[PDB]
């Protein structure tokens, strides 16, 4: 089973995206929201190739897309270590 | 999809008096207009922006394996 | 609040556009600001600062464009109450 | 009888200053407080010492305060003459 860790501030990212869809639409579309970016999480760790190369904004950085949010992380060894996960209006794609 | 926002006092007068003036229609047209003044000020920065925010990640502790059972019983501890 | 008295907060419900609402919903996500309002109140303190030092020019206009409105015509305030009842249903 | 007349964007500003209180507050405060400024323009239309100078925005120009509202008038030879009614965050005091 490929790992997958998360720093404390993508925890606390995980946190503040599930209120905000709490308040404006309920724990049904918060936990479903919470169960996608899960489901991405566990694919991003057994599939090295879905990883975009986010060297451009920090060496060995990866990007990838969940609804309206963007996953960074790093490879591992074993898997995955989730670094933020910021809304797509943070993003800064390649030039 | 709307917002419902707390201004407090001097901003809210503000807003008021933009709107009873009829330089703008409505509340929300004053909101956007001061929505793109905030988007400006960061647009030609979204990269470092993005390097600060990677690098608090960063600098924010040990990663801690993921535990979706546990961050959901959280979530409903919050205000039950 | 004391009883016999009465909340006074005094919120707005505004339509930002999706454009402006996801830069409103990333900037609270990623911690860098509290609540929908604060990233509100930031932008109104840049919109407050960008006309606070052309207060004179801005009043100025104000009041030519109601001197350039018309000709001033009596004022009758039963009438005007009257005409804002005849434009909808009016209540509380 | 003193006259009271009110310029076309004056009367649009008193429209606009109801709807916005009437969407806030309902018909009853709304229209007292078009009553409360109708009270106002009277007694400045008997009065010639209430008005405040404002030739520093405009020669001739007065104001005089009523709720969070400003009336900013002329006075002509029979009364007044209303030239616009402007919230007070609008106003530039004399210094």
């Amino acid at each position: 089973a490929n790992t997958l860790v998360l720093k404390p501030r993508a925890e606390q990212d995980l946190e503040r995206i599930f209120e905000y869809s709490y308040t404006e639409f309920g724990w049904q579309q918060a936990q479903q929201y919470i169960s996608d970016l899960d489901q991405t999480f566990q694919t991003l760790a057994a599939s090295t190739d879905l990883a975009i190369n986010y060297d451009h904004v920090r060496p060995g950085l990866k990007a990838f897309p969940v609804g309206a949010h963007i996953v960074f992380f790093r490879a591992t060894d074993t898997g995955i270590e989730v670094i933020r996960v910021l809304h797509q209006s943070m993003d800064y794609p390649r030039h | 999809r709307t917002m419902t926002v707390d201004t407090g006092e001097e901003l809210r007068a503000f807003v008021e008096g933009l709107v009873e003036s009829g330089d703008y229609k409505t509340n929300s047209e004053v909101i956007r207009d001061g929505l793109r003044l905030l988007q400006e000020k960061t647009a030609g920065s979204k990269l470092a922006a993005l390097r600060q925010l990677i690098d608090e990640g960063e600098q924010s502790g040990e990663a801690v394996p993921w535990d979706r059972d546990s961050f959901l019983a959280r979530m409903r501890q919050k205000g039950p």
